[PDB]
């Protein structure tokens, strides 16, 4: 199919500062990509984005009713909305699984790489950090920054690069929300 | 302060398709969307629906007026249409691989326009539908759309693995391999 | 349980 393709996307959307202290509404549409007109509840009425917004804008503000309504939605679509949902999405808490491993199976004193995978967890914002004898390693470390899996779960891996030697304890350590306190997983160094 | 978090309702139409979409965005994830076919609230995670409801019916509303405002946009604009913006592939498992105990291949599109693809899932280069799943179209901050597909499968040194795409921005067909090692 | 609520789009002006 070559047809030409033409898209419409509509985007209302609720922005959330501390709790629900500051909330900040956005009425926007697009076509295919490009915004052409919005309501933003800092503004207070629409304004075209681009030229070919500027019929609605002057349309819609022109209906007094519309416009109030709108200028509300702060409070009888956002605040409601984030009510309604908090306790399964802003309150969701789901443990992070870590698991351990070397990159391959090396004799000591050879170049390695340590992964620590971190997966299956809710919310995204977490912290992993390496650790070499109780150490922070703040080099070597790769890391794919935070994968959203799309099922309300998130991934992560992160990698240190090290020479593994007699004696050594390697830990990966996380801090998310869901945790009391910091969860660590070692590996200790060892042939293969 | 940065916000601490965001929810967006997004809503598409798409001509000469003729597809429309109905979803809740939170932090990036779906809440819901709304089967156009059925008419009726998908909630992403069931559990969600234990604690929320929603009205189907209004949404079919909203994407005719949807599809109104698309027509004349498309006049506004003399006819301009879309550029397509091929995706980026990733195939990863959600869990480290154990041989033979059960994972999941997840098959990450992103960053593409329109909203339109043929995913298929390939083992040893067969078609795989057992158990497979997929997401709606994901609103991504650009504009441009996520998708996720699904295969649960039992991790072997006797299988490969391939998601394929196809999109109107790509020569061909884009597979994206999976194997043990 | 509680209800979601829904932001409806404006019809643009043709013509």
């Amino acid at each position: 199919d070559t047809r030409p393709r033409f898209l419409e996307q509509v985007k209302h959307e609720c922005h959330f500062f501390n709790g629900t202290e500051r909330v900040r509404f956005l009425d926007r549409y697009f076509y295919h990509q490009e915004e052409y007109v919005r309501f933003d509840s800092d503004v207070g009425e629409y304004r075209a984005v681009t030229e070919l917004g500027r019929p609605d804008a002057e349309y819609w503000n022109s209906q007094k009713d519309l416009l109030e309504q709108k200028r509300a939605a702060v409070d009888t679509y956002c605040r409601h909305n984030y009510g309604v949902g908090e306790s399964f999405t802003v309150q969701r808490r789901v443990y992070p699984e870590v698991t351990v491993y070397p990159a391959k199976t090396q004799p000591l004193q050879h170049h390695n790489l340590l992964v620590c995978s971190v997966n299956g967890f809710y919310p995204g914002s977490i912290e992993v950090r390496w650790f070499r004898n109780g150490q922070e390693e703040k080099t070597g470390v790769v890391s794919t920054g935070l994968i959203q899996n799309g099922d309300w779960t998130f991934q992560t891996l992160v990698m240190l690069e090290t020479v593994p030697r007699s004696g050594e304890v390697y830990t990966c350590q996380v801090e998310h929300p869901s945790l009391t306190s910091p969860l660590t997983v070692e590996w200790r160094a060892r042939s293969e | 302060i940065k916000e601490e978090h965001v929810i967006i309702q997004a809503e598409f139409y798409l001509n000469p398709d003729q597809s429309g979409e109905f979803m809740f965005d939170f932090d990036g994830d779906e809440i819901f969307h709304v089967d156009m076919a059925k008419k009726e609230t998908v909630w992403r995670l069931e559990e969600f629906g234990r604690f929320a409801s929603f009205e189907a019916q209004g949404a079919l509303a909203n994407i005719a007026v949807d599809k109104a405002n698309l027509e004349i946009m498309t006049k506004r604009s003399n006819y301009t249409p879309i550029t397509n913006v091929p995706p980026e592939v990733t195939v990863l498992t959600n869990s480290p691989v154990e041989l033979r105990e059960p994972n999941v291949l997840i098959c990450f599109i992103d960053k593409f326009t329109p909203p339109v693809v043929n995913v298929t899932w390939l083992r040893n280069g067969k078609p795989v539908t057992t158990g497979v799943s997929e997401t709606v179209f994901l609103p991504r901050e650009d504009h441009l759309f996520r998708k996720f597909h699904y295969l649960p499968f039992l991790p072997s040194t006797e299988d490969v693995y391939d998601c394929r795409v196809e999109h109107w921005g790509l020569d061909e067909p884009l597979l994206k391999h999976w194997e043990f090692d | 349980v509680s209800k979601m609520r829904m932001a409806t789009p404006l019809l643009m002006q043709a013509g």
